[PDB]
RNA sequence: UACGGUGCUGAAGCAACAAAUGCCCUGCUUCCAGGAAAAGCCUCUAAGCAUCAGGUAACAUCAAAUCGUACCCCAAACCG
RNA sequence: CGAAGGUGUGCUGUGAGGCAUGCUGGAGGUAUCAGAAGUGCGAAUGCUGACAUAAGUAACGAUAAAGCGGGUGAAAAGCCCGCUCGCCGGAAGACCAAGGGUUCCUGUCCAACGUUAAUCGGGGCAGGGUGAGUCGACCCCUAAGGCGAGGCCGAAAGGCGUAGUCGAUGGGAAACAGGUUAAUAUUCCUGUACUUGGUGUUACUGCGAAGGGGGGACGGAGAAGGCUAUGUUGGCCGGGCG
RNA sequence: AGGACCGAACCGACUAAUGUUGAAAAAUUAGCGGAUGACUUGUGGCUGGGGGUGAAAGGCCAAUCAAACCGGGAGAUAGCU
RNA sequence: UAAGGUGAUAUGAACCGUUAUAACCGGCGAUUUCCGAAUGGGGAAACCCAGUGUGUUUCGACACACUAUCAUUAACUGAAUCCAUAGGUUAAUGAGGCGAACCGGGGGAACUGAAACAUCUAAGUACCCCGAGGAAAAGAAAUCAACCGAGAUUCCCCCAGUAGCGGCGAGCGAACGGGGAGCAGCCCAGAGCCUGAAUCAGUGUGUGUGUUAGUGGAAGCGUCUGGAAAGGCGCGCGAUACAGGGUGACAGCCCCGUACACAAAAAUGCACAUGCUGUGAGCUCGAUGAGUAGGGCGGGACACGUGGUAUCCUGUCUGAAUAUGGGGGGACCAUCCUCCAAGGCUAAAUACUCCUGACUGACCGAUAGUGAACCAGUACCGUGAGGGAAAGGCGAAAAGAAC
């Protein structure tokens, strides 16, 4: 085992997905093409977080 | 003067295209032999 | 129905950021990079939601990738879509 | 297809031999004629392409037994 | 599974100066280890942006192979081999012919 | 005035004549060799329904997506 | 303390060859006796790669020719600018179609490319550029023809074909002037428009289809007549006084 | 009206010259023949190799034709080099 | 499993991690655009255009699910036509297409040899098509044998270039019988009794053994030359491990490993104490398969070319007996022997290798070995099917040459 997303297994995942996609990937992409230094690691982080939230949504649809 | 290759892509895709080869059984053997040879283009259309 | 916020990811890069793009901001419009499959109404609703602005029209052109590469290893740049989003009045950007 | 539909007779290849015994290929074809067969049980005429041997099988066995064999084969009338 | 750790006091067995001892700066995937003061190379560096902007000949560490280096025993001043000797998850390293945990 | 290219202002801006192989003209005439189809469009009913659906006019409002769009263009970008 | 290879020297055997060493070379080689061979090359108008020859010779691609000044540069006959010259001008002008696919524009560079030099280029390398309700495609329809459920026919593959469904080279709705970029225009802008649907409102009302009808809807030659694009000239206006 | 005439575009190819390691794997230059027809041309489609198509030449069927091109039988066979 | 990582060229930025939780490997999942059997329709592959329903609506529209064709079954309808049938519609279940070889079947050459060529041969080969499987086909005697007998099929070794067949030329070429490898037999035409009765399938957590992750794993120093020991010289130690590959030159003791011992969440393959379910044990007899055996005509296969020609198969025309019966024993007749035709199923020994793992080579070493050691079916050529290359080496370490 390397990481456990016990946070994701809780409820209300769809608004967290909208926060991770809407305005998060949007500002990181806009800022990145404008030219921002730290955003290189952050872009990969938010993309993998979107993947995690969507995997938990496919596993359970209650959230 | 006039040459053997006067190009027309409509005639090209109807004559030697993927759907033209996929309709006939023997053209499917042409596609299968090209897949067996390993070609990137099995059809001139792409 | 309004296209969902998931589909409001169509905006990719904020500017092509060139001289004609700046001249268009001087005139009225803003030049944007949008995905490939974004419809004009999708760019319209996307810009009105993500930015604060009211858009008059969207003009789309698909930009073709150059080869830009030497003969030993031939490559092709990816094609993309450029959106001129016209903001004649009610523009903060 | 030249198929007897009751006996399954079909064309068979062969050599048309000569006085010099030259083998040139020829085909032996079945004696198929379409005939209308009256089914007393069904009260309806059933039309089948049949060889003369197949008509002999029908007169020997009854059209119903041959019909059951045809439906068992899946062959259509 | 690594006899040589990320930070370990090691002594060379083959090539350059064998008697030299030092901490390993890093362990690389190629099988090559950079150790302090053991592989000095005079690098002629042209002016390059970010790192090494003035340029100039610099004394940097190249990497000997991991097989060449062996750990320096604390108890005795000789190179000693290292074995992994514990059945559960912690593969503890132990000094060979000395039987002390490293 | 970097002589590329920009910023301001601007007179007269009419008449006659000659005009196509272009338009009227899918017209007119003449001739045998007797010169596509279907949809759009208009109209009439059938089944069907009945202050309905539906039609027609006005008025308002919204939509008109997607692809191509550079360049060569009887040729240094096509075929040779 | 120098293995195979390469290159010399000496010695040696009838020979094929061998032995030793100098030089280079920088990891191998294999006494002796046996065994197995992809076991020996100078030729096959032999195959592949390298390099000569002719020879620094022919040629440098329509006999539409250029001269000079200035700029740039390490270098200018060929680049830029200027002034004269010549060439085409029912094109060697401009625009669509097909076809190609960034060759477009800007900066930079001159190794290969350009039959020469090249500062230049369609060359290299980066960065920009293609904006549509009215233009095409898409779409609605169909022609030749293609595919064709069922079907018929054929030893299997398959051939043909009804309903149908595709298929333009044809028939279907609609925008023009002026301005703009280094590169896009009937697309951006400015001005003045047009078309087809949806929804709602109001008024009135019998509406309604793989059905019927009309229309779409069509040849060749020829002869006017009217007119316009366009030209010439006059007037007008601005400048000239050679 | 004209398978009328003269003659551009257009289509063809009669003579000569140059070329023949060409500018060109049949062109260029001077002249030539048809040019309202049995014309020419664009865009699709159809006919497939002992087959097609042919105002007929063994012409044409991708610079290939008394039988195209591609792979297979195939290392055919070769009393010959 | 781990102290390092973010695939490579390919370095750098920005970060991630401490064996307790980063990467990496294994198993199991989720997602999985479009094209392609492509499957809602169409099409010039990777595109265009729909319908139906459910939601939501911002009324502009947005999502999701389904909608190909055929076979089978079931239902509900339903013509000419009167009962019905054809037909329609719906639901379910399957199939489709691809793949290197092996296997079975449908069709089937020619070059060639005969020193020509036509019978013959090549050869039922190449090729096309159809179909199935991990193997397939075959298979349980109307078989051989020779008065003795054996006992299904397949495969190997002889028999044996034998008997024969043959323009008796070229050539083709068995069988009997023996040695082995393997080796279980059945079932339905049919009732009663027994009734998971013995089996065979399906389905099974329990058991072992494998596979797909891994773990431990011995023992070397001093000196010399040298750039660097792995070489030398000396003295040791290990060895069920002196297989191999790296390490600055040749290392059993430097490092991966090696023999050897161990491990598997989870998913699977084999044998299963094996539970359950269903088909169906054995007993008496009546028969044991009719357009069939056979025949005539024309062909094909048998080693057998129609010959004295048995035997098998059928395109055409006929046609029995029926266990009092019928077939075979190489024209045919009698006797004797042997077997039951006109219905099926069946493992093993056998063939092959797209693919995977391990090991080996008197195999190759960059004009070789794959066409391809290499970003190769690529560049390139051709409208197309198709053809199809050249191209490895600095160094130990880039210490890749600051000035």
């Amino acid at each position: 085992m390397k990481a456990k997303e016990l946070r994701e297994k809780s409820v209300e995942e769809l608004n967290t997905e909208l926060l991770n996609l809407l305005r998060e990937q949007f500002n990181l992409r806009m800022q990145a093409a404008s030219g921002q230094l730290q955003q290189s690691h952050l872009l990969k982080q938010v993309r993998r977080d979107v993947a995690r939230v969507k995997t938990l949504l496919n596993e359970k649809a209650g959230a | 003067m006039k040459r053997t290759f006067q190009p027309s892509v409509l005639k090209r895709n109807r004559s030697h295209g993927f759907r033209a080869r996929m309709a006939t059984k023997n053209g499917r053997q042409v596609l299968a032999r090209r897949r067996a040879k390993g070609r990137a283009r099995l059809t001139v259309s792409k | 129905m309004i296209r969902e916020e998931r589909l409001l990811k169509v905006l990719r890069a904020p500017h092509v950021s060139e001289k004609a793009s700046t001249a268009m901001e001087k005139s009225n419009t803003i030049v944007l990079k949008v995905a490939k499959d974004a419809t004009k109404a999708e760019i319209k609703a996307a810009v009105q939601k993500l930015f604060e602005v009211e858009v008059e029209v969207v003009n789309t052109l698909v930009v073709k990738g150059k080869v830009k590469r030497h003969g030993q290893r031939i490559g092709r740049r990816s094609d993309w879509k450029k959106a001129y989003v016209t903001l004649k009045e009610g523009q903060n950007l | 297809s030249r198929v007897c539909q009751v006996t399954g007779k079909r064309p068979v290849t062969g050599n048309n031999r000569s006085h010099a015994l030259n083998a040139t290929k020829r085909r032996f074809l079945p004696n198929l004629h379409s005939h209308r067969f009256w089914v007393e049980s069904e009260k309806r005429f059933v039309t089948l392409r049949v060889s003369a041997k197949g008509m002999r099988v029908i007169d020997k066995k009854g059209i119903d037994t041959v019909l059951a064999e045809l439906r068992a084969r899946g062959e259509k009338y | 599974a690594a006899k040589i750790r990320r930070d370990d006091e090691v002594i060379v067995l083959t090539g350059k100066d064998k008697g030299k001892r030092g901490k390993v700066k890093n362990v690389l995937s190629s099988g090559k280890v950079i150790v302090e003061g053991i592989n000095l190379v005079k690098k002629h560096q042209k002016p390059v942006p970010a790192l090494n902007q003035p340029g100039g000949i610099v004394e940097k560490e190249a990497a000997i192979q991991v097989s060449n280096v062996a750990i320096f025993n604390a108890a005795t001043g000789k190179a000693d081999r290292v074995g992994f000797r514990f059945e559960d998850g912690k593969k503890v390293r132990f000094f060979k012919s000395n039987s002390e945990t490293i």
